[PDB]
């Protein structure tokens, strides 16, 4: 019965408790907020190719 | 230290190699007379030697 | 953007048919309050742990909550047959492992209660998420959009870092011309 | 002993593959320690796929993950593979900023690469969280110590 003197919590149960959640990458905040701000650029700059400033105010002609 | 532990046991009693390590617990019982006879007579006869 | 083609007239003068006030402002105000409370709770989890000066991985490791001085039941007293012993050992290990996981959950339930109290009586002053400046009449410029991306990439720099030196080429060829000066 | 004739890191097999042949040798499939040892080999194989995906951008597709698992890269060694592809990365950042759809997306790729070209911007958990990294070391050393106490009791 030497196996009863070992720790009953396995090495598998330690790793699933210590590393319970996959951690957030430092770069994943950058790539998701730039892809959101690139559509902010495309809506609103006066220098983009597609701009919504001619969709809201159509024309004075 | 694990190899040195099993080197001492197999130098004295080399017939422990006829029982696999994963099947050792499946032979035990609460009493010694209830230990499984799958390996009893084979262990006693390999221990007597090569003659 | 293409509209469904409808060719029909109205008959009686009706109401303007005012729609209900959607709660999306109050849900988003609740979501930013729940995120700020979770940040206030994660801050309260940290200041409790540094006050105890406990190790980071100690309370998440369930081997620390395991009691090794458990009375360790003898298999020779439990009446077992030949194959019955390895199934007995797995039961003794499982009830000791589950008693360590349940003692770890009992710790974190006691730590959550202690930290939700310290989260309540604390003032939250967190920096806000860097978004580009935008007003309803105005239009966001590239200079404000680029300092926002400057704020994202500044967070990519670690808080404590190794000063791993890159050899500059002004230093590298100055050594390599001196090495070529002496025939090497 | 069979598969246990060599240590847990001293085989030609990967560590997840060595745990599988030791768990099959130590225990039978009905055992609790068989299932906990096979689940551990799934977690080490998840660490080996994560080690492969970080080092495939330097050393190619045939990374030889076993060598970098047994002996990980030094901070000095991590610097010199960052400078090895530093020429191909800055030229790649130029052609990605030229093929960008917007001036915002062109500045963002040059700013993301200017941070990631710096080898001082490599995050080291041994530097960032030093008491955590010594806890991750004694996490491994406690499992080795519990095996040693079992040999000292015998």
């Amino acid at each position: 019965d030497r196996v009863l003197s070992l720790p009953a919590v396995s090495k598998n149960q330690v790793l699933e408790n210590v590393f319970h959640t996959a951690p957030k990458a430092p770069v994943e905040h950058l790539e998701k907020m730039v892809s959101a701000n690139s559509k902010v650029y495309d809506a609103l700059n006066l220098q983009s190719k597609r701009v919504l400033i001619w969709q809201v105010k159509p024309a004075l002609f | 230290r694990l190899l040195k532990l099993w080197a001492k046991r197999l130098l004295v009693s080399p017939e422990l190699a006829i029982v696999p390590l994963n099947e050792f617990d499946a032979q035990l019982a609460s009493k010694f007379e209830g230990i499984s006879p799958k390996y009893q007579e084979l262990l006693s006869a390999v221990a007597q030697g090569n003659k | 953007y293409l509209a469904p083609l409808r060719s029909d007239f109205t008959e009686e003068i009706t109401a303007p048919k005012v729609a209900s006030a959607s709660n999306l402002v109050n849900e988003w105000n609740n979501k930013k309050q729940a995120t700020e409370n979770l940040m206030k709770l994660l801050q309260a989890y940290k200041d409790i742990g540094d006050a105890k000066s406990e190790p980071l991985l100690k309370n998440h490791n369930p081997r620390t909550f395991e009691d090794r001085d458990y009375p360790v039941p003898d298999f020779r007293t439990q009446n077992l047959k030949a194959g019955d012993v390895p199934k007995f050992f797995d039961t003794v290990i499982s009830t000791r492992a589950s008693a360590a996981i349940a003692s770890k959950d009992k710790f974190w339930a006691g730590r959550k209660t202690e930290a939700e109290a310290a989260s309540a009586k604390a003032s939250a002053a967190f920096p806000r998420v860097a978004v580009p400046e935008w007003k309803k009449g105005k239009t966001v410029s590239i200079e404000n959009l680029n300092t926002v991306t400057d704020k994202y990439a500044a967070a990519l720099v670690p808080k404590r870092k190794l000063a791993l030196p890159v050899l500059p080429e002004g230093v590298k060829k100055a050594v390599e011309d001196f090495a070529a000066s002496v025939g090497q | 002993l069979g598969p246990q004739m060599e240590a847990l890191g001293a085989s030609d097999l990967l560590l997840s593959e060595q745990i599988r042949v030791i768990t099959e040798h130590r225990y039978t499939p009905d055992r609790l320690q068989y299932k906990e040892g096979m689940k551990l080999a799934d977690k080490i194989a998840a660490q080996e796929a994560a080690l492969k995906e970080e080092l495939k951008v330097i050393y190619g597709d045939n990374v030889d993950v076993k060598h970098f698992q047994a002996s990980p890269r030094t901070p000095v060694q991590q610097l010199f593979d960052s400078l090895k592809n530093a020429a191909a990365n800055k030229e790649r950042a130029a052609k990605e900023a030229a093929a960008a759809a917007s001036p915002y997306l062109a500045y963002a790729v040059t700013k993301k690469q200017e941070v990631q070209a710096d080898p001082s911007n490599i995050p080291f958990d041994e530097v960032l969280y030093p008491q955590l990294s010594e806890e991750l070391l004694e996490l491994e050393l406690s499992d080795i110590r519990e095996d040693e106490i079992a040999l000292e009791k015998a």
